[PDB]
């Protein structure tokens, strides 16, 4: 409802990505949900297989291998990167500012070649699977990790340069959708949004999971809860993310990448064609599913977009008996209004882009 | 009775025509473990599977083809039907009676049970 | 990268930064597609000898959820958890 | 039991004519808005078949919940978040009619 | 041979066991056929002469593997037998309102009909659907209609079962005869003869039209009878016209094109059979006999003409016009 | 092999009939059919002869191969064949 | 003295002790119209007596926020106003009544 | 046990969480049904329907329970019980870094107190479990259809929906537009019973 | 003859112009709108081939329906699809897009955009990898090159 | 059971034994539980089935080449706990875990045994018996499976 | 632990408000903006020629599914339809009848890629590594029912792309 060139109110009408996903999850094995996670989020693809991960983990009570947890937060770093490049350069696209975009998606390039590498594939990776990850790294990977992270940091300060200062980006951001701390907490705000406001809360930190609890970085914090302050946060978490990778870089420790227990994680190939018992539970594994302890749980993540949840509840089975996934934009989303209150139609644009919303998990 | 039926959202054909059965599942012969044996379970009637001319892939029209919903008590069976108005025929759980068993009969002095091999 | 020196010069000043340290393309710093065949290690339950899976299975060892009031047949005031320490300023930089 | 608006099946049938009321005024205002090929009246014969089919209903918080939906229903043509195929869904076309005749549906097919 | 059993609950994925062959499946009432055998769930083998990019709009009409286009020649008889052989029944609507450079009246009415019942007829395909119009007659002044009679005898001779149908003046949404009215635009005010006050003209639906052939298809006796397609009411053709504007928010202004090599805007037949009356034949099975009853015109008029509105009559004024009077 | 409507007949042995009215989906395209049979292909593979009464074959290659499973060559008339291979194998005379 | 609290939207109070005095009075006033035995009265006070003493032994804004563990002075008076609008309504609800119903048979029983 | 492949399990936590149930339940013994603590310590309050909106509050404003933050709230279906529907609040306090679960239940037809005034968050989380679920919402600022279609009938996470439905979209020549009809598969989804006869887990047997 | 020769190079001459100017639209819908960037990702580069992304549908010729089509979704997209000029062509990029990929069997999802609109060119893949989008096109260039629209209109 | 082996010497290899036209005998696979023996011996009523030699080396079967010809023979197919004795017929066809099950009544005979009618994409794929004490128990007749 | 991103109070220094209304005047945020975007054009362009040129991949890429055989010309799959049951979107169609040699062969191995989410699942389930997605990301087609592929297109494709196939595997197995 726009007074002429002022927003009154913004109805934001979902549902035209509703594709059932946590419907169907329900009806399939628990290594077969894990490609749907995937999709939720498909800017964030290995972030969201941790979280489902960690979830049917905790049920399972198995522990993956600290290799695959290394692994796993390394990967989860450079996904962090993934979005970060993607939520400011389409939002600096959509604002006007096209240059950047094509800049950092040349290195978003080289990162899919990464998930590739690993995985086979270039975004969907289904890697992180529960129980740790499905393979080990391919000899040499770290190595062509290491040179891109290295060139990487030039590449964010290029982006600072034809943004951060200018004035065009600043009066299109600075104080545009501020959000109180007190609002953003009480709407269910997570992630950029809360330490956008100064909320001193990170996942990460607060609730440390997998190996984040050995690394050391720094948590950026707004000040004033504008578009700019996020955008600030947004690309300081990038800078901050390069910190974690290097330190996980230097300390992948040596390893398995599966928990070793073949009533969960599928044996080796050699094994499943020499042993017995590994065939048995190969066959079974992949046929049946592992059957996950009776039992619900919450398990949430610091995802790049916010805190990404999922309540997996489990009847005893191999397949879940709900899922529920908790999406960051979701709740964004829903603040659109209150943040647009006594804005322009353009401001409604940029609001959009500091909430870094993906139709895909909004509407899961 | 709660007459759900008009909130249920399921096409009149598929809310009368429908022939739920309340049963609790059978135990496969060619294996021995009952823990499948345990649950009531309410599953629809079976209906036309024709063959896709393209690929010979069965189809089927039948939305509630895959329907199965498992249920504690017979009971819950019954009053769920009852909400949906679904007609429901309901077969009697059948508990293996106990048989009584005994290594020493392998053995008889003076009985048919004595085996002639081991 | 394949540019004249006065090329580069013009780019690095442009720029502000030397860009010739650290260039996107990618030309021979990358690992080489065929390696030397990997040998995998094995896991820490790969024994011949006390590996009973009964000391090593997890998944069995999940027990229901303890029930601590149920309705069905001074204490000092409790709080969930001890409550958040005042995060530290960062020292490497503690001002953007 | 709580009921969810309506204590009484006469204060239920009041909200059921409310609703009536305003999907009989709607329905000109929808043919103009959607710029549907169907007549003001064969709206208006669509809205009462629709009440006229949950007229079986007996229990006070179902007919609200009814209610509800239809006020629902209603708030998103009004508003025209639906499109002109959502208005069109009521008025099954397409689909071809299924006989009801016994010797019909034996020739047609295994239908039960 | 080629019998197969229906099966399913006649939807999009459903078989209805009718392989059939709709000669001419590129045009007005192409279209509507094709998407009823699609709908049912019937092997749509659709020959083609033009552009594939042109019968892109057939497409989505059926399943997957349920709508085949292959390649058809009207001066080839092989063409033919290759796109009927496995059919059981075949469709034939090719048919040109105006004569092209290589194809006359007399081969798109007579030599290409017949060649289709010829080759059908030795494939063994059991129902053949001819369209010819209800003005068509042999001795009929205008080729068109003389073709299509001449045509129509023939492909008797050739299917001596064949299902013949003689559409009046079909009208739909790409129509070219309500069209064609509301066009008159171009032609300076409505040109027409005697301000055609002696012309009563029987229009019939598209849709009224596919489902008959459906419906005719299904029909076990239809086969070898002439069935004539005929509308609901006759109309004045000055009160139809008339009519037509009116819905359509033009002024009624009561009141060459041949030579245009691109596909003329007017024919010296089609005027010739626009100012002749509809013929009026009780001695053939209609609509009825199939099951289709006939909708009026009144009713779809609008979704035909409504997209050929000025400025504001689809909204705004949206002034409701009377149904024109009928000569019954 | 050819049908005799001449349709070339799959290793799966299915051949379109003259009746059967998909036939029409291969009349201006070709119809996929696999040129190297398998059935034909392992019968011309020799029978080894292994002294051994129990042999244990792999298919070859290792972890490449499928799982490795033992033979029993005790039966005189009949040659030992691989579940999954296929590979025949006999006990020398 | 604190330019701004970091969080948007909180406000520096420039007399924080005497604030926080006077919503612990009016919070104790609250739970004394509480019944004793409720337990919401007897651990509020509880609460609400540390944090009073604690306000008025330490005259030193920072150390009175490292004491009380409640963040920066602003957050803690925003718990206090939170705390004794929860305290009006817990009046209004008398949430110390016996339980409303048991649960239905085994309506909290997992698996099935 | 020990060793990598048991997930090590904290009894800290398991104790806080413990006594703050107890807590909550001494606060709260209206609406407190249940408290439960799973062993991967994950505190959870069973409350009767009728406290949704107290408990919440309490939880939300007590000074030594700041969850001020609705991480999620969702709904299950259980078909076999009364109220079928079970409605879930996962709840986040920031200053004591922890979280917490209110469980409760409903029916059909009995209408739940809407928490748009405990958490603003709940707007668009209870329309999508009355979308979903078809769990209606009393004193609800706007409750609508959120993520179906707009003439969408049914609920679709109800577990007696079918996950094709019952209805099918494509688009008609002769109507020209988007058409809804009975829905046919081509290839009929494919049930796999995977339940093994076997029982898996002792620990959690159901005596008959 | 002399009018085939002529009627055939202006074909060829118009369809060089339009295969080799291709603007298509974006209609992201899901996962694969990511890739679809990714082709016009310096890397690739689409607009080196002459195809730029025409944001307007009305100033497009061909509609890339990227990402799963769900029944909400299902009436814009052909209401897009009509209002786009022609000739218009439709590339259907990604499972969910040809067949509904994972979300075959969803309550909401449409059985492939096919259904909805009429496909040209399908891309396989979930999400299929940006040069094999750009493979697509390149074999929608050729589709177009093939096309004989004057050729036939002589010959008719 | 565990999840790994410790076996690293080399498994034993049975030769197969022709029983009948009904069974597919794999007796590599089998692990002696002697259930077709004492099933033989006592429900069929046809003493055949015996096991020859001892120790590691002792086989399961008809010591001569004779085929185990009963009305109730199939039944040893579903007694036997592991694939060494398997449905000729239904050999190969489909898996357990896609064959949808429909509870029904045999026609062939008046017992009345209870058959589960195991179908997949709408075909008969094989039919098991249906416990029921009082009429077949667990055992269904040769023509009926 | 944590860092304060903006939170910079402005010198007011008249020689850091000279300079920072010299910023506002004389536009030089946007000049060193625009010298970026300079630079930017004197480097190297980053695009590669295709299809001349091909984008870089890894042996264990995903792709275009493919039925292998043994050395010795067999079918690899053994109908064991394992593969069939983990593909999460019910892709795999697999009937199997005992071939007249006796072995298990398949006389039905249909699947969709239009329905495939080329996970992979298939090929790490497989025990006889029958079913393995090859390096094909290039066979885009035209009409819809291509996509789905017959067990003559998997067999024909296994035939087309074996050498390259065996490679991947033979430099991937033991990651595997
Ligand atoms: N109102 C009416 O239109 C009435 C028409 N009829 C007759 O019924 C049929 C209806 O045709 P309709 O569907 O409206 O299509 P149109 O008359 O609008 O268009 C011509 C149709 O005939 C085909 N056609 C014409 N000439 C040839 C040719 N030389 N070779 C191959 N195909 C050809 C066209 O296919 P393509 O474009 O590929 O050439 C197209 O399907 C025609 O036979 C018509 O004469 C009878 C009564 C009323
Ligand atoms: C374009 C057309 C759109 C039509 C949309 C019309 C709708 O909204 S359908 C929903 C209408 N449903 C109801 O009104 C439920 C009424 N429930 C009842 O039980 C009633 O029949 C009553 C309460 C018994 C009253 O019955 P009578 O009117 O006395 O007999
Ligand atoms: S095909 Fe795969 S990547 Fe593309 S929209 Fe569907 S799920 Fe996402
Ligand atoms: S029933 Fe099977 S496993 Fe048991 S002894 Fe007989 S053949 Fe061996
Ligand atoms: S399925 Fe059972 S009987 Fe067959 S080989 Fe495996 S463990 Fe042995
Ligand atoms: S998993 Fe391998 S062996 Fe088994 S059916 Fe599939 S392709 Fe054949
Ligand atoms: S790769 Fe994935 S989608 Fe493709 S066939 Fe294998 S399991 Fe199915």
């Amino acid at each position: 409802e726009l007074s002429g060139e002022m927003v009154r109110k913004c109805d934001p009408h979902i549902g035209l990505l509703h594709r059932g996903t946590e419907k169907l999850i329900e009806y399939k094995t628990y290594l077969q949900a894990l490609p749907y996670f995937d999709r939720l989020d498909y800017v964030s693809m290995m972030c969201n297989e941790q979280a489902y991960s960690l979830a049917v983990e905790k049920l399972l009570n198995i522990q993956p291998p600290p290799r695959a947890q290394w692994i796993r937060v390394l990967f989860g770093e450079i996904t962090r990167l993934l979005n970060h490049i993607m939520a400011v350069t389409t939002h600096a696209l959509d604002i006007g500012a096209m240059t950047p975009f094509f800049w950092m998606f040349e290195e978003r390039e080289k990162m899919f070649e990464f998930y590739e590498r690993v995985s086979g594939a270039r975004m969907h990776a289904a890697y992180i699977r529960p129980g740790g990850v499905h393979q080990d790294l391919p000899l040499g990977l770290l190595d062509d990790i290491y040179e891109f992270s290295k060139n990487f940091s030039f590449r964010i300060d290029e982006l600072e340069e034809m943004l951060t200062n200018n004035r065009i980006w600043r009066n299109r951001t600075v104080d545009i959708g501020v959000v109180t701390a007190e609002d953003a907490l009480n709407y269910g705000f997570s992630g950029v949004m809360l330490r956008g406001s100064g909320i001193q809360w990170d996942l990460r930190k607060t609730q440390p999971y997998d190996v984040y609890d050995q690394v050391e970085f720094d948590v950026p914090i707004g000040s004033r809860g504008d578009c700019y302050d996020r955008y600030l946060c947004r690309v300081e978490e990038m800078r901050q993310s390069l910190r974690i990778i290097s330190q996980c870089l230097n300390k992948m420790p040596p390893g398995e990448i599966k928990v070793d227990d073949a009533k969960v994680s599928p044996p080796k190939r050699a094994e499943m064609k020499t042993s017995m018992e590994s065939l048995i539970h190969h066959f079974k594994l992949y046929t049946e599913g592992y059957q996950v302890p009776p039992g619900a749980t919450y398990t949430a993540i610091e995802a790049p977009k916010g805190e990404f949840g999922v309540y997996l509840v489990s009847d005893g089975s191999s397949r879940p008996y709900r899922c529920k996934i908790k999406a960051p934009g979701f709740a964004h989303l829903a603040g659109l209004d209150k943040m647009s209150k006594g804005h322009m139609l353009a401001d409604v644009v940029a609001i959009i882009g500091t909430q870094d919303i993906v139709f895909g998990e909004v509407d899961r | 009775k709660l007459d759900i039926t008009t909130l249920t959202g399921v096409p009149e054909e598929h809310i009368k025509t429908r022939k739920v059965r309340i049963f609790v599942p059978a135990r496969n012969n060619m294996q021995s473990g009952v823990n499948n044996t345990k649950k009531w379970k309410m599953e629809f009637d079976t209906r036309e599977r024709w063959e896709n001319p393209l690929m010979g892939w069965s189809s089927t029209a039948d939305p509630l083809s895959n329907l199965v919903l498992t249920f504690s008590t017979k009971e819950d069976a019954v009053a769920f039907a009852e909400k949906n108005g679904w007609s429901f025929d309901v077969e009697e759980r059948k508990v293996p009676k106990p048989k009584s068993k005994s290594y020493g009969a392998n053995f008889s002095w003076n009985k048919r049970t004595r085996v002639s091999t081991k | 990268a394949s540019a004249t020196r006065v090329i580069q010069l013009l780019r690095n000043w442009a720029s502000g930064r030397d860009l010739q340290a650290k260039l996107q393309l990618r030309y021979q710093e990358i690992s080489k597609r065929t390696q030397p065949p990997p040998k995998l290690p094995v896991g820490p339950s790969h024994k011949l000898s006390n590996n009973y899976y009964c000391t090593r299975d997890g998944r069995r060892e999940a027990m229901p959820p303890s029930i601590v009031m149920s309705s069905q047949k001074e204490k000092k005031a409790v709080t969930p958890a001890p409550p958040i320490k005042r995060w530290e300023l960062s020292k490497d930089q503690p001002y953007l | 039991v709580k009921p969810i608006f309506s204590r009484d099946m006469n204060e239920a049938k009041r909200r059921v004519r409310e609703l009536y009321r305003a999907w009989y005024r709607e329905v000109p205002n929808t043919v103009h808005l959607f710029q549907l090929d169907i007549s003001v009246k064969q709206g208006r014969d669509k809205v009462r078949e629709m009440f006229m089919k949950n007229a079986h209903v007996t229990d006070p918080r179902v007919v609200d919940l009814l209610v509800i939906k239809g006020k629902m229903e209603l708030e998103e043509t009004i508003n025209v978040w639906k499109q002109r195929t959502h208005i069109m869904r009521f008025f099954h076309e397409t689909e071809a009619p299924r006989p009801t005749d016994f010797l019909s549906k034996f020739y047609v097919g295994h239908d039960p | 041979h080629h019998a197969l059993i229906p099966h399913g609950k006649g939807g999009r994925s459903s078989v209805s066991g009718i392989v059939a062959t709709v000669f001419g499946a590129t045009g007005f009432l192409g279209r509507y056929v094709v998407n009823h055998l699609g709908r049912m769930g019937s092997q749509v083998i659709v020959p083609y002469r033009c552009e594939p990019y042109d019968t892109m709009h057939l497409r989505p009409m059926g399943d997957l593997g349920q709508i085949i286009f292959m390649e058809w020649n009207g001066k080839d008889k092989d063409s033919i037998r290759k796109v009927v052989e496995h059919s059981n029944v075949v469709i034939n609507l090719v048919g040109r309102e105006w004569e092209t450079k290589n194809f006359d009246f007399e081969d798109v009415f007579v030599k290409i009909p017949h060649a289709i019942a010829q080759v059908s007829k030795e494939a063994g395909v059991e129902k053949l659907i001819h369209i010819s119009h209800l003005n068509a007659d042999i001795k009929s002044p205008s080729r068109y209609l003389r073709s299509k009679a001449v045509g129509e005898k023939e492909v008797r001779a050739a299917f001596p079962e064949a299902t013949i149908i003689k559409p009046s003046d079909i009208f739909g949404r790409e129509d070219r005869f309500l069209n064609y009215f509301a066009s008159m635009r171009w032609f300076g005010g409505v040109p027409l003869i005697s301000l055609g006050k002696e012309t009563v003209k029987q229009p019939v639906y598209i849709v009224d039209v596919s489902k008959g052939i459906i419906n005719a298809i299904k029909d076990p006796d239809a086969k070898g009878k002439t069935f004539a397609f005929v509308g609901p009411n006759r109309y004045l053709l000055f009160d139809l016209v008339q009519y037509i504007f009116a819905v359509a928010y033009r002024p009624f202004l009561p009141y060459l094109f041949e030579v245009s090599p691109f596909e003329p805007w007017t024919t010296r037949d089609k005027v010739e059979r626009v100012h002749m009356s509809d013929m009026t034949l009780p001695h053939l099975p209609g609509l009825e006999d199939l099951g289709i009853q006939a909708t009026p015109l009144e009713l779809k008029a609008i979704e035909v003409l409504r997209r050929h509105r000025t400025y504001r009559w689809l909204t705004s004024e949206m002034e409701d016009v009377k149904p024109a009077k009928t000569v019954n | 092999r050819t049908s005799p409507t001449g349709e070339k007949v799959t290793h799966t042995g299915q051949a379109y009939d003259d009746g059967d009215y998909r036939r029409v989906r291969f009349s201006d395209r070709q119809k996929e059919v696999n040129e190297n049979f398998a059935i034909d292909l392992i019968a011309e593979q020799p029978v080894s002869e292994v002294g051994s009464r129990v042999i244990s074959c792999d298919g070859g290659g290792g972890a490449l191969g499928h799982p490795r499973v033992y033979i029993n060559l005790d039966k005189e008339t009949k040659t030992g064949t691989c579940g999954y291979c296929g590979l025949q194998f006999r006990q020398p005379h | 003295l604190k330019k701004t609290t970091g969080l948007v939207g909180l406000a520096v109070c420039e007399t924080p002790h005497e604030r926080l005095k006077i919503l612990y009075t009016k919070i104790l006033d609250v739970l004394g119209q509480i019944p004793k035995n409720a337990a919401y009265r007897k651990y509020t006070e509880q609460i609400t007596n540390e944090k009073l003493g604690m306000v008025k032994a330490e005259p030193d804004v920072k150390k009175l926020e490292e004491q009380l563990q409640g963040g920066q002075i602003e957050e803690v008076i925003l718990q206090a106003e939170n705390e004794l609008s929860l305290a009006r309504k817990m009046l209004r609800w008398k949430p110390w009544e016996p339980l409303v119903e048991e649960p239905p048979a085994n309506q909290w029983k997992w698996p099935i | 046990d020990t060793r990598p492949t048991i997930r090590p399990r904290n009894d800290v936590v398991h104790k806080q969480l413990s006594a703050f149930g107890q807590y909550v339940a001494e606060i709260l013994p209206k609406y407190v049904q249940q408290v439960q603590v799973s062993c991967f310590n994950e505190l959870e309050i069973f409350i009767h329907p009728d406290g949704v909106i107290p408990v919440l509050t309490f939880l939300r404003d007590h000074t030594n329970a700041q969850f001020k933050s609705l991480a999620d709230l969702t709904a299950v279906d259980v078909p076999t019980r009364q109220n079928r529907f079970e409605i879930v609040y996962n709840l986040l306090s920031l200053r004591f870094n922890s979280r917490i679960r209110v469980k409760t239940y409903t029916d059909e037809l009995t209408p739940i107190e809407s928490s748009v005034t405990v958490y603003k968050a709940a707007n668009w989380y209870e329309r999508e479990i009355w979308d979903m679920f078809g769990v209606f919402f009393a004193n609800h600022p706007d409750l609508r259809r959120i993520l179906t279609d707009y003439g969408f009938e049914g609920h679709p996470f109800r577990k007696d929906f079918p996950l094709s439905g019952y209805v099918e979209l494509r688009y008609d020549d002769e109507v020209k537009r988007v058409v809804a009809e009975p829905v046919e598969l081509a290839q009929e989804f494919r049930k796999f019973d995977l339940n093994s006869p076997w029982e898996a887990f002792p620990a959690y047997r159901q005596p008959p | 003859s002399r009018g085939e020769y002529v009627v055939a190079k202006l074909d060829d001459l118009v369809n060089w112009a339009r295969r080799s100017s291709l603007w298509p639209m974006t209609f992201g819908l899901a996962c694969c709108a990511v890739e679809m960037m990714h082709m016009a990702a310096p890397r690739y580069d689409m607009d080196r081939f002459g195809v730029v992304f025409r944001a307007s549908p009305r100033q497009s010729d061909v509609m890339i329906v990227a990402g799963t089509l769900t029944n909400k979704m299902a009436p814009a997209l052909r209401k897009v699809y009509d209002q786009m000029p022609e000739p218009r062509y439709v590339v259907s990029m990604g499972s969910c897009a040809n067949g509904g990929g994972y979300y075959h069997y969803s309550y909401s999802v449409v059985r492939g955009c096919d259904r909805i609109v009429p496909v040209d060119i399908y891309v396989p893949g979930c999400p299929p990898t940006a040069e094999a989008l750009l493979y697509g096109i390149l074999q929608l260039q050729r589709k177009i090159k093939r096309e004989k629209r004057l050729r036939i209109w002589y010959r008719r | 059971g565990s999840d790994r082996s410790r076996f690293l010497e080399g498994k034993r290899a049975v030769e197969d034994k022709n029983i009948g036209p009904l069974v597919k005998t794999i007796m590599t696979r089998c692990i002696q539980c002697t259930r077709c023996i004492r099933f033989a011996s006592e429900i069929a009523g046809v003493d055949d089935l015996g096991t020859t030699g001892r120790g590691n080396d002792m086989q399961v079967g008809t010591y001569i080449e004779k085929m185990f010809m009963s009305e109730l023979s199939g039944n040893i197919i579903d007694i036997c706990p592991v694939g060494a004795l398997t449905s000729k017929p239904y050999a190969f066809t489909a898996r357990p875990w896609e064959t949808r099950k429909t509870e029904s009544i045999d026609v062939m005979d008046a017992v009345g045994s209870n058959i589960v009618v195991s179908t997949r994409t709408g075909e008969v794929m094989r039919i098991l018996p249906r416990m029921h004490e009082d009429i077949n128990e667990e055992w269904i007749s040769d023509k009926t499976r | 632990t944590y860092k304060f991103v903006n939170m910079r109070e402005p010198s007011m220094d008249m020689k850091s408000v000279t300079d920072r209304a010299a910023q506002t005047l004389l536009w030089t945020e946007l000049v060193r903006g625009l010298g970026m975007t300079l630079s930017y054009l004197f480097r190297e362009p980053a695009t590669i020629n295709y299809p001349f040129e091909k984008g870089p991949l890894s042996p264990r890429f995903r792709g275009e599914h493919a039925l292998r055989r043994y050395p010795s010309g067999e079918e690899r799959c053994i109908a064991c339809k394992l593969c069939e049951a983990v593909c999460p979107a019910q892709a795999i169609t697999i009937e199997a009848e005992p071939r007249a040699d006796g072995s298990r062969r398949t006389t039905r191995y249909d699947i969709d890629m239009t329905k495939c989410i080329y996970c992979g699942f298939c090929q790490e389930a497989c025990p006889v590594d029958a079913i393995v997605e090859g390096p094909n990301f290039e066979f885009s087609t035209e009409t819809h029912e291509e996509l789905l592929y017959n067990k003559e297109k998997l067999l024909n494709n296994g035939d087309k792309w074996e050498a390259e196939i065996a490679a991947n595997i033979q430099a991937d197995y033991l990651y595997r």
